[PDB]
């Protein structure tokens, strides 16, 4: 390129807004124009010990090439000698999981609302063959008007056309076929969606259990119960995302048509 | 190498992308 790029002096860094595995991100605004976003670092030395290289150019090249309302946006990224940098949309109300201890649990009306904006996330998504792999209350965020945004693309792949072997993710929502030594498709996102709408309504994960061992057993099983609360067709719809074998899940366009969703979204 | 497919030019915030996915994934050899 003979066009000026990014550069760190090309930014005022404010505080934290998260602090992450590889770095803290940081509010920051363009000099030039003032536009503020969010800046996410990484530190190079602790990216290279962990072997997860290939994994953030996924991250980049795909967020930075994906657009959607609902989708965190990714304008562009940067490195340096010690770290790499992403230029990130700014979400002005925080992590959907701030809200949730905060709140412990969401009602009906609010779960709804997020998981159709997620499902919606979700399709244009799949639309274009990327997997996210890793949906959970740390990786929503909320924007200026309190609607989700789809943020962290770091375990995402584009998946034209095989299916795909590897484990990641967060433990909690591990689809049954990964943790099996099966291999996976864009059906893991609705196992993730089916544990997620379920931590909304009851405050935690489904398969919670004191060892990681213990949780591989009951996702493999897909064993869990719903507590009193939650009505039936919460019920009808967490159980269908929830099913063993991913070929039995349903496609998002169902869920978003879900009568559960149209009622309460 | 974190040389990656992605943007990395200065832009003006006050001044189809989607379509790279499909794009890679038709191209042959
Ligand atoms: N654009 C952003 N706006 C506000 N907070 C953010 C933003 N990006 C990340 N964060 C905060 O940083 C945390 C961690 O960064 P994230 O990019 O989600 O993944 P990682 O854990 O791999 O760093 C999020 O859980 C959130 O609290
Ligand atoms: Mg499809
Ligand atoms: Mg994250
Ligand atoms: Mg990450």
């Amino acid at each position: 390129s003979k066009k000026r790029q990014w550069a760190l002096e090309d930014f005022e860094i404010g505080r934290p807004l998260g602090k992450g595995k590889f770095g803290n991100v940081y509010l920051a605004r363009e000099k030039q124009s003032k536009f503020i976003l969010a800046l996410k670092v990484l530190f190079k030395a602790q990216l290279e010990k962990a072997g997860v290289e290939h994994q953030l150019r996924r991250e980049v090249e795909i967020q930075s090439h994906l657009r959607h309302p609902n989708i965190l946006r990714l304008y562009g990224y940067f490195h340096d000698a010690t770290r790499v940098y992403l230029i990130l949309e700014y979400a002005p109300l925080g992590t959907v999981y701030r809200e949730l201890q905060k709140l412990s649990k969401f009602d009906e009306q609010r779960t709804a609302t997020y998981i159709t904006e997620l499902a919606n996330a979700l399709s244009y998504c799949h639309s274009k063959r990327v997997i996210h792999r890793d949906i959970k209350p740390e990786n929503l965020l909320l924007g200026s008007a309190g609607e989700l945004k789809i943020a962290d693309f770091g375990w995402s792949v584009h998946a034209p056309s095989s299916r795909r072997t590897t484990l990641c993710g967060t433990l909690d929502y591990l689809p049954p076929e990964m943790i099996e030594g099966r291999m996976h498709d864009e059906k893991v996102d609705l196992w993730s969606l089916g544990v997620l709408c379920y931590e909304f309504l009851v405050g935690k994960p489904p398969f919670e259990a004191n060892t990681y061992q213990e949780t591989y057993k009951r996702i493999s099983r897909v064993e869990f119960t719903f507590p009193d609360f939650v009505t039936e067709g919460a019920r009808d719809l967490i159980s269908r995302l929830l099913k063993h074998n991913p070929s039995q899940r349903p496609m998002l366009r169902e869920v978003l048509e879900h009568p559960w969703i149209t009622a309460n979204s | 190498s974190y040389s990656y497919d992605a943007p990395s030019d200065f832009i003006n915030f006050s001044s189809n992308i989607d379509s790279w996915f499909e794009e890679k994934a038709n191209l042959e050899n």
